[PDB]
């Protein structure tokens, strides 16, 4: 399943190489150690509501 | 918008809101990020000068974390055509900075196609703006926001009279009356995907509003990745 099963784990792109999941993010997000979650590099990260 | 709830505090901070002369919203957008203002074509058609606030909820009182930006370039799509409504898209580029704080922050640009399998496979996207409350009323002074179930393509061409491109998809209710309105054009439809939100349309058309039968018509975002990007670096 890879991509097609919760999205490969991935916080948010997910793509199929060598048929295994990779994860990436959108920009002003840095990819997480673990490969999947996307931590943001600013106060404002994009798709985010702000609630502060 | 007619039906929804009003924004509250932080929660569609990538609206942006096109006014005119007379300082009036006429058509709503999507910042995408400190430079770049996403919206419709056929809402530059209208105002000959217009610029763009972004931090607004409430076109009444001046609140304080309003910011209004001069438009530096306007990329209007070449094909767009009131004959077809077909290409109803068009980027903005300012021509100073937007500061980002509580209710301005960009929505994110999905990759193709991830977004397709997974976006617009969605149950419901978000859509937002200063439109009308009521096929027949004034422009809503509130921000306001809806959650639009997407709608299946077969049914979508069927209920419609006018032809449905495949730059265009279908969100709304069949015949609950929630949908967006005149006024809303150019506005956002986000898709929340793990509490992160990505543009995935825009604010189009649709025959009357919340009309039984009728659904609203928004620009496939999906589409126009490369050309928005490609505007993004003009
Ligand atoms: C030019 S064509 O007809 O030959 C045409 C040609 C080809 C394809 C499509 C169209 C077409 C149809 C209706 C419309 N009309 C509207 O879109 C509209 C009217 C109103 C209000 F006046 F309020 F009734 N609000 N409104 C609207 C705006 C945004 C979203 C939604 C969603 N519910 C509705 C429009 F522009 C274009
Ligand atoms: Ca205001």
């Amino acid at each position: 399943k890879l991509c097609s099963l919760d999205n490969g784990d991935c916080d948010q792109f997910c793509h199929e190489e060598q048929n295994s999941v990779v994860c990436s993010c959108a920009r002003g997000y840095t990819l997480a150690d673990n490969g999947k979650a996307c931590i943001p590099t600013g106060p404002y990260p994009c798709g985010k509501q702000t609630l502060e | 918008i007619v039906g929804g709830q009003e924004c509250k505090d932080g929660e569609c901070p990538w609206q942006a809101l096109l006014i005119n002369e007379e300082n009036e919203g006429f058509c709503g957008g999507t910042i995408l990020s400190e430079f770049y203002i996403l919206t419709a074509a056929h809402c530059l058609y209208q105002a000959k000068r217009f610029k763009v606030r972004v931090g607004d909820r409430n076109t009444e009182q001046e609140e304080g974390g309003e910011a209004v930006h001069e438009v530096e370039v306007v990329i209007k799509h070449n094909r767009f055509t009131k004959e077809t409504y077909d290409f109803d898209i068009a980027v903005l580029r300012l021509k100073t900075p937007i500061t980002f704080r509580m209710n301005v922050a960009p929505a994110c640009l999905p990759e193709r196609d991830w977004a397709e399998s997974t976006l617009m496979t969605q149950k419901t996207g978000i859509v937002s703006g200063f439109g009308r409350t009521h096929e027949k009323g004034r422009q809503s002074t509130r921000l306001k926001m809806l959650e639009v179930p997407y709608v299946d393509r077969n049914s979508c061409k069927l209920s419609s009279s006018f032809i449905i491109t495949q730059n265009m998809f279908c969100a709304g209710y069949d015949t609950k009356q929630e949908d967006a309105c005149q006024g809303d054009s150019g506005g956002p439809h986000v898709t929340r995907f793990k509490d992160t939100y990505f543009v995935t349309g825009i604010v189009s058309w649709g025959e009357g509003c919340a009309r039984k039968g009728k659904y609203g018509i928004y620009t496939k975002v999906t589409a126009f990745l490369k050309w928005i990007d490609r505007s993004m670096k003009t």
